[PDB]
């Protein structure tokens, strides 16, 4: 008959710190066995304190982002306020659940700063369930990034470690290394990596080339 | 674009009378005379059909209208309002036949038609009908004659008159009516009581008459009218 | 089922078979598939018999009211557009392949082909139905540019006879129609009147 | 089968100036018997009866909704209902649910008021009436009931002879059916009296 | 079910059988299949029995409403269009196969209407279970502009062919002859099949059935 | 022509003499507004409307009384400008639905009939009031030729060779009758359209006015366009010169 | 007789202007905004000593941070407060946060001119709300006070009085209020102005008082807690 | 549309220095049969933008009707604003997704080409609502055969002239005729520039069949 | 007297009184000035207060990034019309991904406000708006009224005693086109000062300014944000 869904791949990753929030994703868009484009970043900026990532079906990703952008202004007109990272995360939960029986084939990860100024990362499922965590990887190569994040960032399975807090310089190196490892094994991940950094100053964007095959 | 009123136009007066129905009964009173007589053997309905200008085609539009194979209608008052009541009576007769597979009883049709006439005295943004109806029929081996007025009430009659000089007709009918009259004798008295208020000599184009019996309801041809019309049959 | 419409200088020539089948049994061996819509506008029906007849009557109603309101003779493009709007909107419900061919005093002889999809395109010649699939080779080879009225009658009759020969769903009798400024003239080629083509024998 | 879920059998027969209607009394789900005393024949106007066979719900639902329309008919009109009128009323009731019908096959048996004429008919689930001068049957053992009625029935039969015919036509047909049984009730309708008998039947 | 119609010089002859079956068992031996539409148009029925009755009655009701408003005799094309547009709207869910035939001011008109909504105008048409047997008789013996009694013989042979050969059809042959001035509705035209009368009487003797409870209720 | 104790309050109400005053009062609204002229030439139609400048603070080209219904159909409105824009949108939608159904460009004789039916629909009920606006429609085609129509508040459409609606429509029509527009080319017509406007315009009663003109003919290949600034100044120079 | 949406020659709707006249009959209410918090005071106006004083509540909470005082038609107010309570919970469910006082007042102000006859839902309003509301609460911008009227014109206020003797109380508030006063002074001042405009003397069971502060939630002053500020007559 | 009937195959698209070029064969395949061999699959939207569609042709004619009217309606006002190539692409993304969500999709695959503000635009639209920007685009079997040829030249030379981009497409259309069964040797060349949209008539690619002899 | 009840009732003169009565609502509200240059469009509005103890009313509302309005008349009708303007701008950006032109949006207002003026029971929007916006055509100042008729203007002022502001803008209309951002705002408040009587003038508490153009998006200035615009004034003439 007709399938409304399609798998486009792409893996999105976000790590929260003490004053920063890093959201990174590959720029590859593919279908079946062919690549559509090599320049398609999944990380997108909403406000000065919030950056969102989208993975799965690209058709739902494009529409949902435009829905959030429309709802950001509607909140700005009525409340006369810029919408906080915690409020956007709560709003996305209701938007994803409004389409419960016709769900968005989408994996969202919101990364930004809270009211205090600390790093905050929210993880979403196709239906709307969300939680706040230090780090989360979602997408095609999500099972490849997470075990390394559990080890290096979470300090798990090792006996005598000092437990050092997260710093921006080390976290940027950790993001670049795991996407290189993901490009070697996952076929959906590659081409180029775009990293979005959310600090108190503003939003930074950096592009690092990957494996193109 | 249109809306539609939801409020009733017919309302109760301080005296306790529905004013719009009272004036609707005045509209039929100023209309063309019509008579109906039951005679046990059959029913006869006759009405004044004055065309006035002679340029009018007499056989084009009829005042005596059949509803089914055994029921007919005659009116007094307004033409256009009666024509809607014919179509509604014809439709209600067919709806009964589709459910019960039996030809509709005369008394059962009148009750359904009167309900429609009651509706227009209470519904929003509509006036009552300016028509009094004469329903004839044959069922269960018995002839029937009924009257349906603007209000929505119905009366069973042996002989009754409508239109102009109806009070003069009713007084003439009660003197003329007998028990166990013949159908052919009933046409004679019906065409004679109509001549009481007519003034301009009767021709077979001037009046219309329909009969109802065991064979069913049918409108009498101008040839059959001409035979009865020359004083005697 | 085989339907055909060829365009010439003065107007158009239409042709159709007469066999309508429900499985392997012929329900009607003498069906008229050339339905008139207006004075000079005709259509060819193929597919579902209930669907093609219901749409044809609807367009006749729609164009009939359209012609009087504009107070002008209807265009062939206008009549084909009304078939287009019904075949496309209800494409999942209707199974129809309509070829609309006629004449108007503005453009002249026109042939429009509307298949099952609901698309509309003007063509020099148009073939449709189940039996048309057997004469795609013949029509492409025999068609000459700038054929006269009498040549188009022979061109349609020969192509239908070859289609009815091979197709099981096609057969019966050939019905022809010629439309011009003068009017519409129709003729039927019977059993012995059919163009005979030799059967391969050793 | 939807009709074979609850079982049941209804029979009607014509006599001289009398009509007889018989039905089994078993109420059971698939294989398990539940109730011995189940009503399937319903009175419609002193001298007119209807027997419903099929799904136990639809047997009760149609009978209640037909009585709903029966009483309104007898209040609007100052007369008792005719057998032909009721036949069309059941046909109209069932056809209203054309694309979702009541799984029951009604059988009307009774004498025509004022004209004392016998009347029998049976209807489909969607409401298709058919009139016969001999017999009408409905239920799970329709084929079993046909075989008995085609051999036992006679043109002109008195009330006592008609009773013996309809009773034997039911009992033997019911005993060959697993989903029908547990007693047979017969209503013999005359112009003067209604005779109701519960026959001695097999309880297995 | 075997229903047929033919067009002769003066009018139309319609034919039908009387067997109505529930599954593969005969339910009614004598069943009317020629239906009343108007005092000039009659229609044979096939397919679903309940669908045939209710569709016929509704068109007959609408045409009586139509003829009284116009004040003149209804046309066959009016009966055709009403049946054509309704059955198409339900997409063949109403299984009614109808052979329509009547005499107008234009002349005799015969139609075959399918449950899906397709209509065919022909001199002779056959529908139903035994339509194949009935059409073969027409395709062999039919001739244009034939006599009334010759046309009655043609249809009766066609219905009989469907009766003996097809298991769905049986019993009596019903005919309906409609002309410009005469309408003959011959209900029992031919009875080719009858029951071999029972020589062995199985009459149950008075008091052979055991009774448990008895109750008598008097009436007025 | 006076009675107003009732009869004139509702559009669904007739007066004793048999007149609908609500439509007539809407016709008074178009008489109060400035004159809108438009004449039919041999090879097209040229429009001209005097736009009364209420304040010098408004920009040049504000409150347009010339509209594009279709790419080939033009519109010149008179009366209340609020209703004028709504009637333009209904006409645009009617032209849009015709191309979507039939394919070709809508004939003006059919377009004028369809919109006039919509105008008439507002002259029958108490729930709605008639449009206080009268408008003109003009187009040119290779087969149809030059066509000009006018629709009034009641819903009456007629073909015109030269028409005017507004303040001094009677004074304008007397000036059109002198013109031989049946033989004249539309290029020379623009000069004459601007001429009548200047003569009709009242200097001592009304304030300063702005001129707006429109093309639709062979020169513009059938497309309804606004008159270029080169020809508009040429028409204004011709009109002011013969004002003495 | 005219419609509900009819403009005056002056340039305003009649039904709205008449609704403002309805407030001048209701009880007086005084609200004062202070850096330490917002206080709300109102007279209960007891008609008969048999009536329970605890039943009359003209100060009601919308959330834990917003309170509101009402005047005029008390019945109409309970519909508006119920709408305000739902809107705050609808915003909490969607955004996981508390609404600002300005946002809540704006949400109620949307239901101001939502009345009409034609082109409206079967369950639509016919007349405006004849209620003046004083929304006083603490949010992110600190303690705030807002005033709303039948027209829907909501505005921020430092000190506002609405009711029967609103004009007399407003002039008294202008002479006392300053930017650097305390909450205890705001409570003290509100009682002095209230006892001057009341028909009966000030009593603990006669009046109602509530305060909203950045420290703790909306608090309703009990009969015992009032005695501490009532003793300063 | 649940089942496509008359369908069009591959549609090409590549942007050069000062414009974009789109090509599509003039064939409407009915299953395996090549029924219509002379139909226009590339259309002109306005004055700076163009559209080429794949898949169901009847669904394309509907989009030709809507987008055609949207341009006409905009040109009626003459306020100085016109639909950009990015605006037409954004509308088409939102329109195709809307019908996808209704479970009644338009069976189409579009290639949007435009030139505005001195910038060349090239967009892609799926039947589901998947959209992006690419320097080179190909649909259907073109994404498998013609696209690799397009990406190869653009890797060596990102900025091409009008002549270089034209002969590249003609080389790609030759390969498409060799290996795609539903293709035809009759295509249109549509090119956008600062001057306007220009579509050339019937053009055939020259084919070589010398490999038919070197089997043995 | 008998024609001034419904919008559907026409006057024998050829007028609708209810629409004219709705025009008086705009005159009841406080004055606001709207003017444009060649790159910027500035709205300067005067605030009113019911009492000295109460804060001043909001006179400038935010619609979109490039479009902003200043209202005069009924407050509830202003916000209802503003929500329609906000939605239409959001719909165009959702579908076409481009800012909706001002000429398009003002035409949509002239379509929506026309409907209630022709239907029974319905009333006209008793609020006048001055719309400032920037697009591809440059800066725009539009004037919408209770009647669906809208105006494209160089500089306009509406409200109570707005005649004094209307005369000042006419005498200095030729200066606005070549005027820079800083001085163009000074022209707006100088017209707004003329509406007020001789004794009272402009203050930081009763003046709001909305600026939109090529350089920046639409921003509303309040109390301490309005002080750089007020400092460096020409002072009130006698």
């Amino acid at each position: 008959r007709f399938s409304p869904y399609a798998f486009n791949g792409g893996t999105v990753l976000a790590i929260a710190g003490e004053d920063f929030s890093i959201v990174a994703s590959d720029t590859r868009l593919s279908e079946g066995f062919s690549i559509h484009t090599r320049d398609s970043p999944k990380c997108y900026k909403l406000t000065d304190k919030t950056v969102i990532g989208c993975s799965g079906f690209h058709g739902d990703c494009l529409t949902l982002t435009k829905i959030i952008e429309a709802r950001l202004k509607m909140y700005k007109h009525s409340n006369n306020k810029a919408m906080t990272t915690g409020a956007i995360a709560a709003m996305l939960s209701t938007i994803l659940y409004s389409r419960r029986f016709f769900p968005y084939y989408v994996y969202n990860i919101i990364g930004g700063l809270d009211e205090e100024g600390k790093g905050a990362v929210y993880s979403f499922d196709p239906v709307g369930s969300y939680q706040r965590d230090s780090f989360k990887a979602g997408g095609s190569a999500s099972a490849m990034l997470q075990p390394l994040l559990d080890n290096q960032v979470g300090f798990k399975n090792m006996q005598n470690v000092e437990h050092v807090p997260l710093t921006l310089d080390r976290a940027m190196r950790l993001v670049k290394d795991v996407f290189i490892s993901a490009a070697e094994r996952d076929v959906y991940t590659g081409d180029a990596l775009r990293i979005c950094i959310v600090t108190k100053e503003g939003i930074r964007e950096e592009t690092v080339p990957l494996r193109k095959d | 674009a249109k809306r539609g009123y939801s409020f009733s136009l017919t309302t109760f007066s301080p005296s306790g009378k529905l004013v719009q129905i009272e004036y609707a009964l005045a509209a039929v009173a100023g209309g063309a005379p019509s008579v109906g007589i039951k005679a046990a053997n059959g029913v006869v309905l006759a009405t004044e059909k004055k065309q006035k200008s002679i340029l009018y085609d007499e056989r084009s539009v009829h005042k005596v209208e059949p509803i089914t194979k055994h029921i007919g209608l005659v009116y007094s008052g307004m033409g256009p309002d009666y024509r809607v009541l014919v179509h509604r009576a014809r439709k209600l007769a067919q709806q009964y036949y589709l459910v019960y597979q039996e030809p509709i009883p005369t008394a059962q049709l009148v009750q359904r038609v009167a309900s429609v006439m009651q509706e227009y005295t209470q519904s929003g943004g509509v006036r009552p009908f300016g028509v009094s109806l004469l329903i004839c029929g044959w069922n269960e081996g018995r002839p029937y004659l009924f009257q349906s007025d603007p209000s929505g009430a119905y009366f069973a009659w042996k002989a009754t008159a409508m239109g102009k000089n109806y009070v003069n007709g009713k007084t003439f009918l009660e003197k003329r009516y007998n028990e166990d009259l013949e159908l052919e004798d009933a046409i004679h008295t019906a065409i004679l009581t109509l001549k009481e208020s007519f003034e301009g000599q009767m021709t077979e184009d001037n009046i219309e008459v329909g009969i109802c019996n065991e064979a069913g309801f049918r409108r009498l041809t101008p040839t059959e009218v001409r035979d009865y019309l020359a004083a005697i049959a | 089922t085989t339907i055909m419409a060829v365009q010439f200088n003065g107007g158009v020539v239409l042709g159709a078979d007469s066999r309508t089948t429900t499985g392997s049994y012929i329900a009607n061996r003498v069906t008229d598939k050339l339905t008139p819509i207006h004075d000079h506008i005709f259509c060819c029906r193929s597919g579902s018999a209930a669907d093609t007849q219901a749409v044809a009557d609807a367009v006749t109603y729609q164009l009939g009211f359209h012609s009087i309101e504009l107070n002008e003779p209807p265009l062939v493009h206008t009549a084909a557009s009304l078939f287009k709007e019904m075949c496309y909107r209800y494409r999942e419900d209707l199974m129809a392949g309509i070829i609309i061919a006629g004449w108007d005093p503005q453009e002249g002889g026109q042939v429009y082909s509307v298949p099952m999809g609901g698309m509309m395109v003007r063509q020099s010649f148009a073939i449709g139905g189940s039996g048309s699939s057997y004469i795609y080779g013949y029509v492409d080879a025999t068609y000459r540019e700038g054929m006269t009225k009498d040549e188009c009658l022979q061109f349609t009759a020969n192509a239908l006879a070859l289609a009815m020969e091979r197709d099981g769903s096609s057969g019966g009798v050939i019905r022809l129609a010629a439309i011009q400024e003068s009017g519409v003239e129709r003729q039927v080629l019977l059993g012995d009147q059919i163009p005979k083509f030799t059967i391969a024998t050793l | 089968s939807i009709m074979s879920y609850n079982g049941g059998a209804v029979m009607a027969m014509k006599g001289k100036n009398c009509v007889a209607i018989a039905a089994d009394r078993r109420f059971g789900i698939q294989a398990q018997m539940v109730t011995t005393d189940f009503q399937k024949i319903f009175p419609m106007g002193d001298r007119l009866y209807i027997g419903l066979a099929g799904l136990a719900t639809d047997v009760q639902t149609v009978a209640q909704r037909l009585k709903f329309r029966l009483n309104l008919y007898e209040l609007k009109e100052g007369r008792q209902i005719k057998p032909y009128t009721l036949m069309s009323m059941v046909a109209n009731l069932l056809y209203e649910k054309r694309f979702g019908p009541y799984y029951t096959e009604p059988v009307i048996a009774g004498l025509d008021p004022k004209t004392f004429k016998p009347f029998i008919c049976s209807l489909d689930l969607i409401g298709c009436p058919m009139v016969t001068d001999d017999f009408v049957v409905s239920g799970t053992c329709s084929e079993q009931m046909y075989g008995m009625c085609e051999s036992l029935w006679e043109p002109n039969m008195d009330p006592e002879h008609l009773f013996e015919t309809i009773s034997q036509a039911m009992l033997n047909a019911v005993d060959r059916d697993a989903v029908s049984g547990m007693g047979v009730i017969v209503h013999v309708i005359e112009k003067d009296k209604i005779t109701t008998r519960t026959l001695k039947a097999r309880m297995d | 079910t075997t229903i047929a119609g033919v067009v002769y010089k003066d009018g139309i002859v319609l034919g039908a059988d009387t067997r109505a079956t529930e599954g593969m068992v005969v339910a009614d031996k004598n069943c009317s299949k020629i239906h009343f539409i108007s005092p000039n148009i009659y229609c044979c029925g096939a397919g679903t029995a309940a669908d045939t009755d209710m569709t016929t009655q509704l068109i007959s009701s609408n045409l009586e409403l139509h003829s009284l408003t116009t004040g003149r005799l209804p046309r066959v094309v009016t009966a055709n269009r009403m049946l054509k547009q309704m059955l198409f709207r339900y997409q063949g869910y109403i299984g009614a196969a109808l052979v329509l035939g009547g005499v107008d001011v234009t002349g005799p008109h015969l139609y075959s209407i399918y449950p899906h909504g397709s209509t065919d105008k022909l001199p002779y048409v056959t529908m139903g279970s035994g339509s194949l047997a009935a059409m073969a008789v027409f395709e062999d013996k039919f001739r244009p502009d034939m006599e009334e009694e010759e046309a009655k013989k043609l249809v009766s042979e066609a219905i009989a062919a469907g009766i003996f050969n097809d298991l769905g059809s049986g019993s009596n042959i019903d005919l309906c002859v409609i002309s410009k001035s005469k309408l003959d509705f011959l209900r029992p035209f031919s009875v080719p099949n009858k029951k071999g009368t029972r020589l062995g009487r199985y009459r149950c003797e008075k008091g052979t059935t055991a009774v448990l409870t008895e109750k008598v209720t008097p009436l007025e | 022509s006076s009675i107003g104790t009732g009869y004139d309050l509702s559009a669904s109400t007739f007066s004793p003499d048999g007149r609908v005053f609500q439509v007539e009062y809407a016709m008074k609204a178009v008489e109060n507004s400035s004159t809108a002229i438009g004449i039919r030439c041999k090879d097209g139609v040229v429009f001209g409307v005097e736009k009364l400048v209420l304040s010098k603070l408004y920009e040049e080209g504000s409150n347009k009384r010339l509209f594009n219904v279709d790419r080939h159909v033009g519109m010149a409105v008179a009366g209340l400008l609020a209703d004028a824009r709504s009637l333009a949108d209904i006409a645009r939608e009617e032209a849009s639905n015709f191309r979507s159904n039939f394919g070709y460009n809508i004939p003006l004789k059919h377009l004028a009939d369809r919109v006039a039916m919509y105008v008439h629909a507002y002259t029958l009920y108490s729930a709605v009031r008639p449009f206080g606006c009268s408008f003109m429609l003009g187009s040119y085609s290779a087969n149809d030729g030059a066509q000009l129509y006018m629709i009034d508040p009641s819903g009456v459409s007629y073909g015109y060779w030269g028409c005017a609606i507004g303040k001094a429509r009677q004074a304008a029509k007397t000036e059109i009758e002198k013109l031989q527009m049946k033989e004249m080319t539309c290029r020379d017509v623009v000069k004459e359209v601007a001429k009548i406007i200047y003569i009709v315009h009242d200097e001592v009663k009304d304030k300063a006015f702005e001129l707006e003109l429109s093309w639709v003919g062979e020169l513009t290949k059938g497309r309804h366009e606004i008159v270029p600034k080169d020809i508009r100044e040429e028409a204004e120079k011709y009109a002011k010169e013969s004002l003495k | 007789d005219r419609g509900v949406n009819t403009f005056s020659p002056e340039g305003r709707l009649f039904q709205v202007e008449y609704a403002i006249e309805a407030i001048k009959l209701g009880s007086t209410a005084i609200g004062i905004q202070t850096s330490e918090g917002v206080c709300l005071a109102v007279e209960k106006r007891i008609t008969s000593p048999l009536m329970e004083p605890s039943s009359i509540e003209k100060i009601v909470e919308i959330d834990a941070h917003i309170g509101c005082a009402m005047s005029g038609l008390i019945a109409d107010a309970k519909t508006l407060i119920d709408k305000a309570r739902v809107e705050t919970q609808n915003h909490w469910f969607t955004y996981n946060e508390t609404m600002t006082v300005e946002s809540v007042t704006q949400a109620v102000s949307n239901l101001a001119l939502q009345f009409g006859e034609e082109d409206a839902d079967p369950g639509a309003m016919s007349r405006p709300f004849g209620v003046a509301l004083l929304f006083g609460g603490v949010d992110e911008k600190g303690p705030q006070l807002f005033h709303m009227d039948p027209s829907g014109t909501f505005v921020q206020c430092d000190a506002r009085a609405i009711g029967s003797a609103s004009e007399g109380a407003q002039s008294s508030l202008q002479e006392v209020y300053h930017k650097s006063m305390t909450l205890k002074e705001a409570i003290k001042s509100s009682l002095i102005i209230l006892k001057q405009v009341m028909e009966e003397k000030l009593n603990a069971t006669n009046i109602e008082l509530a305060t909203v502060q950045p420290g703790q939630n909306f608090h309703m002053f009990t009969k015992e807690e009032l005695e501490e500020v009532i003793k300063d007559i | 549309t649940q089942n496509p009937m008359v369908t069009g195959t591959s549609v090409l698209g590549v942007k050069f220095d000062g414009g974009v070029v789109i090509a599509a064969d003039m064939l409407g395949s009915y299953g395996s049969l090549a029924r219509f061999r002379n139909i226009s699959r590339i259309m002109r939207v306005n004055d700076s933008t163009m559209l080429g569609a794949s898949g169901d042709y009847a669904d394309f004619q509907y989009l030709k009707q809507v987008l055609g009217q949207m341009v006409i309606d905009e040109e009626l006002l003459g306020d100085g604003h016109s639909y950009s190539p990015r605006a037409i692409h954004s509308w088409l993304t939102r329109a195709m997704y809307s019908r996808r969500s209704k479970m009644n999709p338009l069976w189409n695959t579009m290639v949007i080409g435009g030139y505005a503000d001195g910038e060349s635009f090239l967009g892609y639209v799926d039947m589901l609502g998947v959209a992006y920007e690419a320097p080179s685009l190909a649909t259907g079997y073109g994404a498998y055969l013609a696209q690799p040829l397009l990406r190869e030249v653009l890797e060596k030379q990102p900025v091409l002239s009008q002549t270089e981009a034209r002969e590249l497409v003609e080389r790609c259309m030759r390969v498409l005729y060799y290996r795609d069964a539903r293709s035809y040797n009759r295509f249109q060349i549509a090119t956008v520039t600062e001057k306007g949209v220009e579509i050339e008539g019937p053009l055939s690619a020259q084919t070589n069949w010398d490999i038919a002899h070197m089997i043995s | 007297n008998q024609y001034d009840n419904d919008v559907t009732v026409w006057s024998p003169q050829g007028r609708i009184h209810q629409i004219e009565y709705a025009m008086e609502a705009v005159k009841q509200g406080s004055a606001t000035v709207g003017l444009k240059s060649k790159t910027h469009a500035v709205l300067v509005a005067l605030k009113r207060a019911q009492s000295e103890l109460a804060a001043h009313q909001k006179k400038i509302l935010h619609v979109d990034n490039h479009i902003g309005i200043s209202i005069a008349g009924l407050t509830a009708d202003a916000r209802l019309l503003c929500n329609f303007m906000r939605q239409e701008c959001l719909d165009s950006r959702f579908v076409f991904d481009r800012p909706l032109p001002v000429s398009r949006l003002v035409s949509l207002i002239g379509s929506k406000t026309q409907i209630p003026t022709q239907r029974y029971g319905r009333r006209p929007y008793g609020v006048g708006l001055l719309i400032a916006g920037y697009d591809d055509m440059g800066p725009h100042i539009f004037q919408t009224c209770p009647s669906a008729n809208y105006f494209d203007c160089r500089a306009m002022s509406i409200g109570a005693r707005s005649q004094s502001a209307r005369t000042y803008l006419e005498r200095h209309m030729s200066e606005f086109m070549e005027c820079n951002l800083d001085e163009l705002v000074k022209h707006g408040l100088r017209a707004l000062r003329e509406t007020l009587p001789a004794e009272q003038d402009l203050t930081t508490k009763n003046v709001s300014i909305g600026i939109v153009g090529k350089d920046l998006e639409f921003t509303i200035y309040d109390d301490d944000d309005v002080s750089p615009f007020l400092d460096g004034l020409e002072e009130r003439p006698q």
